[PDB]
């Protein structure tokens, strides 16, 4: 794929988390 | 999106609006997977039973958007289509098997804070994350109930066990689909709805912190009904076709 | 229903 894919400028690139991404992580048991 | 919430700014920078030229209207969602390729559902472009057969010139893609209706000056970019590619085995007659299509843009779109491609999964990311109970995220500007949103909506939904998907419907379910949504017992709700089709079902890899597009909003019977689930095109299963079209027709 | 987009795009 592309080198920078799936890394969001306003979130991952700046190390900010969106308000519900943690709901996804918590489901990956 | 039913029972979702407003997206944050820059939350889904790969989200694309499929926009009809005349009359000016939202057709579907879509996703940006490189500077010149946009992924969507075949049925957004081709559905003979309802006399839908768009050509390149019927359509625009609007990238970088948040508001549904507003022209987002200095933020969104609007792109014309060079070429449409519908999966040759898209089953519009029976069950929307292989509900996938690619659109090549006339020119590359410039990436920004609001415009950025999503990853496509490898076999291992799919094996690892496409599991019942695991949550993905669906975004779109589609209907709020089976009115319309001011801004991009977001909902997180769990992948559902395959026997449960099958038993929820009379439609024949194939290996190129998965379903997602909460059960009636589970006490949370949410679903895609009309206008959301062709948009992405994404998951954030806990391994490399990257968002992968695992599904494409494909179909449901109603929106947010109890005992029903939304059905998504299984993107990894169709990835050979994706690469074939891009290798062949990409520059 | 939608805000008119610039004419160039049409
Ligand atoms: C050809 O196979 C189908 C065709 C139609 C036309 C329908 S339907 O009953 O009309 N529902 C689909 C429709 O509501 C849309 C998708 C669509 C739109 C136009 C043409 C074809 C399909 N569903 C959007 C949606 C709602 C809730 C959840 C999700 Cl994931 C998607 C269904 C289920 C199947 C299997
Ligand atoms: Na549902």
């Amino acid at each position: 794929g592309e080198a920078d894919c799936g890394l969001r400028p306003l979130f991952e690139k700046k190390s900010l988390e969106d308000k519900t991404e943690r709901e996804l992580l918590e489901s990956y048991i | 999106i039913v029972e979702g919430s407003d997206a944050e700014i820059g939350m889904s920078p790969w989200q694309v609006m499929l926009f009809r030229k005349s009359p000016q209207e939202l057709l579907c969602g879509a996703s940006l997977i490189s500077d010149r390729w946009v992924l969507t559902a075949a049925h957004c472009l081709l559905y003979p039973p309802w006399d839908k057969n768009f050509t390149e010139n019927d359509l625009l893609v609007r990238i970088g958007k948040h508001s549904r209706t507003r022209y987002e000056r200095n933020i969104e970019k609007i792109s014309m289509l060079e070429k449409i590619y519908i999966h040759p085995r898209y089953n519009w007659r029976e069950n929307l098997d292989r509900d996938i299509a690619l659109m090549k843009l006339k020119k590359p779109v410039a990436f920004s804070d609001y415009i950025h491609p999503v990853c496509l999964p490898d076999r291992e990311t799919a094996a690892s994350l496409l599991q019942a109970g695991y949550k993905g995220r669906v975004t779109g500007w589609g209907n709020l109930k089976e009115g319309q949103p001011s801004v991009l909506q977001v909902v997180n939904l769990p992948i559902v066990e395959r026997p449960v998907c099958k038993d929820s419907t009379r439609i024949r379910i194939t290996d190129n689909m998965f379903c997602a949504g909460y059960k009636p017992d589970e006490g949370k709700r949410g679903d895609a709805c009309e206008g959301d089709s062709g948009g992405p079902f994404v998951m954030k890899s806990p391994f490399n912190n990257r968002w992968y597009q695992m599904g494409i909003v494909s179909w449901g019977e109603g929106c947010d009904r109890d005992g029903k689930y939304g059905f998504y095109t299984h993107v990894f299963r169709l990835k050979k076709w994706i690469q074939k079209v891009i290798d062949q027709f990409g520059e | 229903d939608f805000e008119e987009i610039p004419e160039e795009y049409l």
